[PDB]
RNA sequence: GCCCCAGGCGGUAGGGGAGCGUUCCCGAUGCCGAUGAAGGCCGACCCGCGAGGGCGGCUGGAGGUAAGGGAAGUGC
RNA sequence: GUGGAGCCUGGGAGUGAGGGCGCGAGCGAUAACGUCCGCGUCCGAGCGCGGGAACAACCGAGACCGCCAGCUAAGGCCCCC
RNA sequence: CGUGAGGGAAAGGUGAAAAGAACCCCGGGAGGGGAGUGAAAUAGAGCCUGAAACCGUGGGCUUACAAGCAGUCACGGCCCCGGGGGUUGUGGCGUGCCUAUUGAAGCAUGAGCCGGCGACUCACGGUCGUGGGCGAGCUUAAGCCGUUGAGGCGGAGGC
């Protein structure tokens, strides 16, 4: 359905290509909402009125001494004093269900392929390991620098030879995800990422 | 030209030396130098250095006529109070102020 | 579509029913826990199944 | 994340004072008396705009009933003069009339007990 | 010549070349309306029963203004009762052109 | 059919709906910022019904952070 | 009889100290700003508004807002007003 | 602080640089004024900014026959900015706020004022609704594999 775009020595080959031609936002909005959610540390602590390194002894007597009645000190109500329903060690985490990660994830790619900022590509012959290269390819790839572009392939020779360009983000075809399919402006992937990606959207 | 001398961190009560420093607001620095040196007064002593003072600053630094010289305006600031207690009966204490005054004298010189 | 362009379903997410901030949120001062009694009071009542 | 109060709180103060500037004493430097005398300027607000209305009205009856006076007949009189001499001109336009136009007025006056 | 005129059901005395706030009228800015004429009050004092036969004033519309933010507040006591509305009543900026006979 | 038609609009407990603001995450290797951020003081100026928001003036001297969402130690 | 009417199904409630007035009763002393009930109303929650001088429930009347407009309600029209 | 076991504080910030103010003057000194350093000194060490309470100092209005929950409406006067802003002399109206109450202006409770902290949450279950996915199917946990912010596997198990 979506003719794809495929650079290579041998010109621009093209893909049909089977993808979920229509684009539900509100189902990636729910997909990115998980992995920025399952990624939180949540390492947000406090200390209530028994956690607090005070003592457990009353002030002052409850009657009779003209002030307020008050505990301990380590009360929430004293300067000091422990939290009130302050946030603990809490886990963000959740299991957002399995075939609408995969669903997503490919309508993601929909929406990049379909809206043209899709690039498979065959090979990387120009890269080889050096930043240099990989800009010069890029360039001569059709790319300036202004599109912040996905780059998603098995090759450490050519993401370990673009990780320092600002504008591209580096992905193995396992770290394929919503999110930074959404962070970018373009996307581009190897022909075998394209095909751990259909696998995955199997 | 106004000159300007200022006590700061007079250990006195700043509400006293009020009553004293508003008694030569205006006048003649010659009437105010009399006046202090013959008011029955612990914060007249102070009003009256910071007056000659000023005087000094008037005609030295600012170089003023020490003629024409009067108060054109005077006050008292309040201080940093210095807590100290004052055990009381039965056990309670008290904390007295033990106030600190920042004297302001400011001088011109009169004309006609 | 970049990220500024995701949005839940309107109505997908909700606020929650914040209480005790004032008379102008209508949910001020008894957090809709009415006036005084064992239901009212922090803890609350027994089970009330049973 | 911790969310003190920061700013907010004297932002609301600062309003309220801003509101609360030529008050006597504190109630226009304490926010919290300065809050409770705004809420009664604001009932005292509502209640004397409806008021003021039935007050000028007051007015207007008084001078007209003073002008009319002047030229025999009472206020009711004019009144019921007028309403039955089909016209509809209000008690504010009636007040001053009659003291800029006391002939224009005196002739409101003709037609009243040309009413009857 | 002044008249005493109608509108938003009011009564405005006027007077030719008098800017005159009324009630928001529905009427383009540089438009003109002749009005509702209660009397005219005047040489020919002519008193309108209700309105004057013939007569009415013209007036081109100079604007319509909001008026300044009267600050509607009401408030119930032991209640926590609190009502504040801004609030600002839009009116007809007017002129008098003239008052025909 | 955004506008018109009719009707309604006192309000505690309480139920519901709709917004404002605070800290922090994405937007953001971004953008604003020494020609001055935040912050403070002031405004009779503008926006909003309001919560508030701009904008302006002075202080301040170095951070602030959108649209659009998320999460709360969120409004005294 | 189209009404912030009715019914059903679900979620969330608060309330379960009431009070005054009228009427019909009990108790009381044919006393109580008393108590206890029934019918109703108002307040509660309408200490928002006019009158009753002042006054929650007595009389009028249900406060979306503005207007330096008009008509009335109870109540008033000798001055305050 | 407590015999003691024990309880338990407050208290950070100059400046880029001490360049931390030589020296003069007043002063017993302190402190101050000059000078000087400094981008800046109301950045001067009691030091980033510096709010409010509070305190005073100047100016505008106003006040000594006068009645008041402090306001509000009108009118007038004055002053200021150029139609507005400040003050209120007069007239009208007007029983603080909160809670708790049938009922509070209440001579019932709380609060001296200001500034800051301060109270409906989290987890795991259930139930209702809802936004979405799938649908007589739905769906994974522990763990495993991967990056080291990347997810996938995992059908055991549950409904």
């Amino acid at each position: 359905v979506y003719q794809i775009p495929v650079l290579s020595p041998s010109g621009r080959r093209e893909l049909a290509a089977d993808l979920p031609a229509e684009i539900n936002p509100h189902l990636l909005w729910e997909v990115v909402r998980w992995q920025l959610a399952k990624r939180r540390r949540g390492t947000a602590s406090t200390k209530t009125r028994g956690e607090v390194a005070y003592s457990g002894r009353k002030i002052w007597p409850q009657k009779h001494t003209g002030r307020a009645r008050h505990g301990d000190i380590g009360a929430p109500i004293f300067v000091g004093g422990g939290v009130v329903f302050g946030p603990k060690p809490r886990d963000y985490s959740y299991t957002l269900p399995k075939k609408v990660r995969k669903k997503g994830l490919a309508m993601a790619v929909a929406d990049r392929a379909r809206e043209g900022k899709l690039l498979l590509v065959e090979a990387f012959a120009g890269v080889n390991g050096k930043t240099k290269e990989f800009l010069a390819w890029a360039k001569e790839a059709g790319l300036d620098g202004s599109e912040s572009v996905l780059l998603v392939t098995g090759n450490e020779l050519v993401r370990r030879a673009a990780r320092n360009l600002p504008w591209v983000v580096t992905l193995a075809p396992e770290g394929l995800n919503v999110y930074d399919i959404v962070r970018t402006e373009r996307l581009v992937m190897d022909l075998d990422a394209w095909e751990v990606f259909q696998n995955r959207i199997g | 030209m106004e000159a300007k001398a200022i006590a700061r961190y007079v250990r006195i009560s700043p509400r006293k030396v009020r009553l004293v420093v508003d008694l030569i607001r205006g006048k003649s620095l010659e009437e105010a130098r009399n006046i202090l040196r013959y008011t029955n007064k612990r914060g007249a002593y102070f009003v009256a250095k910071v007056l000659e003072s000023a005087a000094a600053n008037a005609v030295n630094n600012h170089d003023m006529l020490e003629d024409r010289l009067y108060v054109k305006a005077a006050y008292v600031d309040e201080g940093p109070a210095l807590k100290r207690v004052l055990p009381r009966a039965r056990g309670r204490a008290d904390i007295i102020k033990k106030r600190t005054s920042h004297i302001t004298v400011i001088l011109g010189e009169k004309h006609g | 579509m970049k990220l500024s362009d995701l949005r839940p379903n309107p109505g997908a997410n909700k606020r929650r029913k914040r209480v005790g901030r004032g008379p102008g949120s209508g949910h001020g001062k008894t957090a809709t826990r009415g006036h005084k009694g064992q239901k009212s009071r922090s803890g609350g009542l027994k089970d009330p199944r049973r | 994340p911790r969310a003190k109060t920061g700013v907010v709180r004297r932002r609301k103060h600062k309003k309220i004072l801003k509101l609360a500037k030529g008050y006597w004493g504190l109630r226009s430097k304490s926010f919290r008396k300065a809050r409770e005398t705004l809420f009664a300027a604001g009932n005292y607000a509502y209640a004397h705009r409806k008021r003021r209305k039935r007050d000028f009205r007051r007015l207007w009856i008084v001078r007209i009933n003073a002008a009319c006076r002047q030229h025999g007949l009472n206020y009711s009189t004019f009144i019921h003069g007028l309403k039955k001499a089909g016209i509809e001109v209000d008690r504010k336009n009636l007040a001053d009339l009659a003291v800029r136009e006391p002939q224009v007025f005196a002739e409101l006056v003709e037609r009243a007990k040309a009413a009857q | 010549m002044f008249a005493i005129v109608k509108t938003g059901g009011k009564q405005y005395r006027v007077e030719p070349g008098l800017k005159l706030r009324v009630e928001k009228l529905d009427a383009e800015p540089g438009a003109t309306v002749e009005l509702p004429v209660l009397l005219l009050g005047g040489e020919k004092t002519v008193v309108g029963t209700p309105v004057v036969e013939g007569a009415s004033v013209v007036a081109e519309v100079l604007g319509h203004g909001r008026g300044k933010k009267i600050l509607v507040s009401k408030f119930k006591a032991k209640v926590q009762y609190r009502r504040k509305k801004g609030h600002r009543q839009p009116y007809t900026e007017l002129l008098i052109k003239e008052i025909r006979g």
